[PDB]
C-alpha cells in the first residue's frame, strides 16, 4: 500500500541510480580465494539455538 | 593400623589423592587400582585419574588411548582419565615462536599439570560446579614430583609480591590459596606412595614421605609392591631380601597404614586384571585365602 | 608378517594393541624416509579405527598423518586432501577433539597452498563435519571459504535455524540476511552474495508470503518488503559495494539512519573494502 | 649386531653418554656399571658419573656419601660422581631461595654444570673427565633436560657484552658435540615389559630425531627361567624380548639377567657389569647369578 | 631404639652407608616427637665418629642436619651449644670439598641466636684454625680477626710466618703485611688488640731482619722509627692518630706521606669516615 | 743517620702532639664484638703465595 511508500521510492531510485553506468563490480565477480586477506567485522551472536 | 587401604577407599571428604615415589615402582599400575577401588566402593561419586608425568602411562595401563580431552575409562561409569600434554596443550589454548617453545621447555609439565586444577577450582567458583569427586595423581619420580607439589606455594609466594589486568590478580591469589588449604588438609588431600622391596627404594620413600609432612601433606598409606613371597632358587633368595626391607618397613612405619601387595606372574592390565589385583588394596592379600589369584593374572 | 598379526588384534578385540603396533611400524616407513608408505599405513589404519567407532586410536592415527603430512612437506592436492576428507566422513559430530582434527588439516592446507585460510574444497567437507556437531558459527565459516555446494549449505544453515525461531520478528529476518550479505562482501565474492541472497529470498517469500513488490531497473532487481525495513536496506548495501562509488554508499546510509547504526561496524569495513 | 657394548666401553672419542628410559628400571646401577666398565676399560682416562636427577640415587647405589663438589668413587683411580642439589646449588653461588624451589631448577642447574666443563676447556684451565656417564630421570623430564641446549640457543638467539659471547659459544659447542655419535650417545634403560618397550621405542624415535647416537638398548631384569611365577613370568619376558630382537635388529642389543637380590657396591656392581662387555652365556656364567645375593 | 645398636653394628661392621642414614632417619624421628635434646646428641656424636673415621661425606652431612636441628629447635649460642660444633670442626679434613659450607653453616647459625653481627668470637677463633689447614688463609684471616685474643696471637703469626716465606723481600714489601693489622683492627674499632698485635710483629721483624732503627717515646706512646721502612713508619703514625680522632692530625700525617696516602687511599678514606666522622 | 732526619722530626713531633692529652681512644680500649656493624674497607691481595 502507501503506508510504505517513502521508503520504496526510495530503494527505487537508489537502484536507479548505482545502475546507470555498469557498477565497477560485477554480479559475475568473484575475489579468488587466494587473495581474501581478512574476514571482515564479526558478526553479533544470533539470540536462537541450533539443532538438527 | 589396618593394613589395608579401606578407611580411604571408602572416604567421602577426600578429594584429591596423589600417587607418587621413586620410579618403575608402577605408580600408574597402583594408581589405577586406587582408581577402579574408589569408582567401585564409591557409587554416587565421579572420579577422575589425570597423570601429569610427561611419560603418560595411563594409556599403557588400561590400554585404550587417553587424550588432552577427558575420556570415561573403558569399562567404569564414574571415573575418567586425563593425561596432559604440554605441546598439544598449548596449540589449544593459542588457537582459540613463543606458544611452540613454551611447550619444549624443563618444567611445562607441572605448569600446565597445575593450570588444569585451577580449571577445576574456577569451576566450582564460576558455579558450574563439579565434574570429579576425587582425583587420583600418576606422578613421576619422587624428584620432579615434589617440585609440582611446592606449585602452590611457589605460585603464591611470587604472585603475592606482585584493565582489567586487576581482575586477574584477584582470581589467581584466590585459586592458588584454595589449592593450597586444599591439599594442607588432611580429610581432602592425602598422600600414597609406590615403593618396593629394595634399599633404593625403601630409604627414597622415607625421605619422600618425611618432606610431605613437612609441607603439610597427609600420608597415610604406604604401599609395598613387588613382593615374592616366597615361603625357585632366586624367588626364595629374593624374598631373603624383602622380607629384610619388610621387616624394617613395620618398624618405620608402625603408625603407618601398611598394605602389602604379591608379585603376580605377569603384567596387570585391563580394567579386568587390575581389579583382581586392586582388590588386595581394600583387603589385604592371605596366601592361606588367596593363595591362588596370584597365577590368575598370567597370560 | 606385521600388517596381519595386528589386524588379527583388532579383529579379536585389541584395539589399544593394534593401534600402537601400527604406529610404532609406521613411524619405522617414516625412519626410513618412506613417506608414501606411511601415508597409507596411517591413513587407512585411521579410517578403520573410526568406522569400528573407536574415537581415540583413531583421531590419534589421523593427526599422525598430518604429522607425517607436514614432514614429507606433502602439497595441498586433490589425492592429498582426499586421504583427509574421507577421514572426516569417519569422525564422530562428537569427537571432543573434533576442532583439533579440524584445525589439523586445515592448517595443513594453508602451509602448502596458496590460500590464507585453506583449500576450499577441504573446506566443504571440514564445514559439514562441524555442524554435524553443531558448531553452526564454526562451521558458517568454513562454508564461507567453501565451494557453491558450501554457500547451498550455508543458505540452508541459516534459512532453517531462522525457521527454527518461535518468536520471530520485523528485525528478526534481518539477523539471517544480513549474514550472508555481510559476510561474502567482506570476502568479495559478489557472485555468492547474490546468489545465496536469491535463495534465501525466495525461500523467505514462499514461506511467509509476506507482501511485496519487485524493483527492476538497469538489470538489478531488489525485492522491496513493505514490512521488513532491514531486507531492503541489507539487498540495497549489497549493489551499493558493486559500484564501489562513496556518494551512493552516504544516500543509502542517509536515507536509513537506524539501520546505519545497527550494522554500524560492518559498514565501516564495507567503506574500508569497496571505498577505500 | 655384537649384544655387548664393547665398541663404546673401549671407545676413546666419545666424552658425553647418557643412561635413560622409565623409571625403577635401573638408570643408576646400569650407569653404575657402565661408569665402572669404562674406567677399568680406559686406564688413561678420567671418568665422571653426574646425576640430574632431582631425586640423586648414585649415593644409594654405591653406598658412599655424594655431594655438590666432585668425589671419586672409592675404588676407583679415575672416575668421579655429583649428584648436583637445586638448594644447595644455589646457596653456594627471597629469590635466591624461590629459584631452587620451581619446577625444571634440577634441568637448568644440571645444564650449568655440563656449561662449567666447556667453559674450562676454553678457559685453557684443561678438561676434568674424559667421559660423563648420566643418570638421568625417566623418559619424559629427562627428554626435556635433553632440549635445553636447542630451547637455550633459540632462545639466546633472539636477544659486559663479551660476556654473552662466551655464554653463546660455550652452549653451541654442547649443540655441536652432543649431535655428533661419536662424542655423545644413548643408553636406554628398559625391562621385558609392555609398558616399559613400548616406551623404549618412543623414546629412541625421539632420540634420533633430535639427532643423538642411539646404539645401545640394555634388555634387564630377564629371568631366563629355562617356581611357577619364574617360569611364567620368564614366559611374559621371552614375549617382549623376542620382538626386541625384531624392532633392534640392527642395533646393540645386550640382554642381563636378574639377580637373586640388590647390585650395589663397586664390588658386586662390576661383578654385573662384566656382562655388558661379554654377553651373559648360561653355559658359562649361570652360577654368577646368585653370587650378588647377600 | 633397639635398632640404634644393628647400625653402630653396621659402623663398626664397615658398612657406613647403612649406619650413616639409619642414624639420620632414627634421628629425624627425635625431631618429629620434638624431643630436640635427643637430636643434638645422636646427630653431633654419630658426625664426629663419622669423621674420626676419615667419611667425609656422611659426616659433614650430619654436622649441616645437627645445625639444622640447632635452628629448627631455636638453640640460642652459649658455651655448650658453641662446643659441640667446635669438637667436630676439630675432626673435618681441611681438605673437605664443602669446608666452606660447614663453616658458614654454624657461623651463621652463631649470628642468629647471638648479639654478634658476624658470629661468636670463641666459635670464630676454631673456625679460623680450620680454615688455614685448608690454606685458605685470607677466609682465616677474618674469622680470627673477629676473634679471641689466641686469634689475634695466630693472625700476626699467619701474616709473619707469610712475610718470611717472601723470597724477593722489598721496602714496601713489609707494609704489605703490617698496614693489615692496623688497618682491619682499626676497622673494628679494637685498639687493644691493634698495639698488641703490632707490638709482637714488629718486634720479630726487628729480630730478624735488624733493621736499623731508633725508638721514640713521648707522653706513653713509642713509635719504633725505621730509617728504611718509611711505609712502616707511616703505617704506626697512623694508629694512634686514630686513638686521637683529632681530624689536624690526620690531616698533617697524610700531607708528610703523600706518596703512603695514595697507596693506602681506599683504607685511610674510610679511617676518616670512623675516627673523624 | 742524617739521612732519614726530615721525617724522624716529623714522626716525633707528630706523636708528641697527639699525645699532649689523653687521646679520646685510651689504647685499653676494644669496641665489643657485640657492636661491630662493618668490616671496613678490603685490603688488597698480597702477591705471595701461603703454605705451611
Ligand atoms: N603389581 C605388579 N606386579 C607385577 N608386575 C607389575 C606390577 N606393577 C607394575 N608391574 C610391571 O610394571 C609395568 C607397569 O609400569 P608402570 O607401572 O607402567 O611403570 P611407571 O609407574 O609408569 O614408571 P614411572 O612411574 O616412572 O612413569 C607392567 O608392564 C608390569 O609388568
Ligand atoms: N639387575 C637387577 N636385578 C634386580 N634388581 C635390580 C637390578 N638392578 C637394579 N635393581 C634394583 O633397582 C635399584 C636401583 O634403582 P635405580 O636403578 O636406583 O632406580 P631409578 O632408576 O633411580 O628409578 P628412577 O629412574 O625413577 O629415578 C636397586 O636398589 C636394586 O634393588
Ligand atoms: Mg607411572
Ligand atoms: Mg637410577
Ligand atoms: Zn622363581
Amino acid at each position: 500500500t502507501s503506508a510504505s511508500g517513502p521508503e520504496h521510492e526510495f530503494v527505487s531510485k537508489f537502484l536507479t541510480l548505482a545502475t546507470l553506468t555498469e557498477p565497477k563490480l560485477p554480479k559475475s565477480y568473484t575475489k579468488p580465494l587466494k587473495d581474501v586477506t581478512n574476514l571482515g567485522v564479526p558478526l553479533p551472536t544470533l539470540k536462537y539455538k541450533y539443532k538438527q | 593400623v589396618e593394613p589395608n587401604l579401606h578407611s580411604l577407599i571408602t572416604s567421602t571428604t577426600h578429594k584429591w589423592i596423589f600417587v607418587g615415589g621413586k620410579g618403575g615402582v608402577g605408580k600408574t599400575t597402583s594408581s589405577c587400582s586406587i582408581a577402579i577401588q574408589m569408582a567401585l566402593s564409591q557409587p554416587n561419586k565421579q572420579f577422575l585419574l589425570i597423570s601429569t608425568v610427561p611419560a603418560h602411562n595411563l594409556s599403557d595401563a588400561f590400554g585404550e588411548k587417553f587424550g588432552k580431552d577427558a575420556r570415561k575409562v573403558t569399562g567404569m561409569n564414574n571415573l575418567s582419565c586425563m593425561e596432559i600434554d604440554p605441546s598439544a596443550a598449548l596449540k589449544d589454548m593459542n588457537d582459540m615462536a613463543l606458544a611452540d617453545l613454551t611447550g619444549s621447555i624443563p618444567g611445562i609439565d607441572e605448569a600446565l599439570s597445575f593450570m588444569e586444577v585451577m580449571k577445576h577450582i574456577k569451576r566450582q567458583e564460576q558455579g558450574e560446579g563439579e565434574t570429579f569427586d576425587t582425583v587420583i595423581f600418576d606422578t613421576a619420580p619422587t624428584g620432579h614430583t615434589l617440585r609440582f607439589l611446592q606449585l602452590p606455594n611457589t605460585l603464591s609466594k611470587l604472585l603475592e609480591k606482585f584493565v582489567d589486568i586487576s581482575g586477574k590478580l584477584n582470581e589467581l591469589k584466590a585459586n592458588v590459596e584454595t589449592i593450597r588449604q586444599q591439599f594442607t588438609d588432611p580429610d581432602l588431600t592425602t598422600f600414597v606412595c609406590v615403593c618396593i622391596s629394595e634399599f633404593l627404594s625403601l630409604y627414597e620413600t622415607e625421605r619422600l614421605i618425611q618432606e610431605l609432612i613437612s609441607y603439610d601433606m597427609d600420608v597415610n598409606s604406604i604401599i609395598v609392591n613387588q613382593l615374592l613371597f616366597a615361603e625357585c632358587k632366586r624367588c626364595q633368595a629374593r624374598w631373603k631380601m624383602q622380607k629384610k626391607y619388610l621387616d624394617q618397613i613395620d618398624e618405620l612405619y608402625e603408625d603407618f597404614h601398611v598394605v602389602k601387595m604379591p608379585l603376580c606372574a605377569g603384567e596387570i592390565r585391563g580394567l579386568n586384571n587390575l581389579t583382581k589385583f586392586s582388590q588386595f588394596l581394600n583387603k589385604e592379600y592371605n596366601p592361606i585365602t588367596d593363595g591362588k589369584v596370584i597365577y590368575e593374572l598370567e597370560d | 608378517k606385521t600388517l596381519q598379526r595386528f589386524e588379527n588384534k583388532i579383529k579379536a578385540g585389541d584395539y589399544y594393541e593394534a593401534h600402537q603396533t601400527l604406529r610404532t611400524i609406521a613411524n619405522r616407513y617414516v625412519r626410513s624416509k618412506s613417506y608414501e608408505h606411511a601415508i597409507e599405513l596411517i591413513s587407512q589404519g585411521a579410517l578403520s579405527f573410526l568406522k569400528a567407532k573407536q574415537g581415540g586410536s583413531g583421531t590419534d592415527l589421523i593427526f599422525y598423518l598430518l604429522e607425517v603430512y607436514d614432514l614429507a612437506e606433502v602439497k595441498v592436492d586433490d589425492i592429498s586432501v582426499a586421504r583427509l576428507v574421507r577421514l572426516i566422513a569417519e569422525l564422530d559430530p562428537s569427537e571432543p577433539n573434533l576442532k583439533d582434527v579440524i584445525t589439523g588439516m586445515n592448517n595443513w592446507s594453508i602451509k602448502f597452498s596458496e590460500y590464507k585460510f585453506g583449500d576450499p574444497y577441504l573446506h566443504n567437507t571440514i564445514g559439514s563435519k562441524l555442524l554435524e556437531g553443531d558448531f553452526v558459527y564454526e562451521a558458517e565459516r568454513y562454508f564461507m571459504l567453501g565451494t557453491h555446494d558450501s554457500m547451498i549449505k550455508y543458505v540452508d544453515l541459516l534459512w532453517d535455524w531462522l525457521c527454527q525461531v518461535d518468536d520471530i520478528e520485523d528485525s528478526t529476518v534481518a539477523e539471517f540476511f544480513s549474514r550472508l550479505v555481510f559476510n561474502y562482501l567482506f570476502i568479495s565474492n559478489i557472485s555468492f552474495a547474490h546468489e545465496s541472497k536469491d535463495i534465501f529470498l525466495e525461500r523467505f517469500i514462499e514461506k511467509f508470503h509476506p507482501k511485496y513488490e519487485k524493483i527492476d531497473k538497469n538489470g538489478y532487481e531488489i525485492v522491496f518488503f513493505e514490512d521488513y525495513s532491514d531486507l531492503n536496506f541489507l539487498q540495497l548495501l549489497l549493489i551499493t559495494c558493486q559500484t564501489a562509488d562513496a556518494s551512493y554508499f552516504l544516500n543509502l546510509k542517509n536515507h536509513y539512519l537506524d539501520f546505519s547504526q545497527a550494522y554500524k561496524s560492518e559498514l565501516e569495513f564495507l567503506g574500508q573494502e569497496y571505498f577505500n
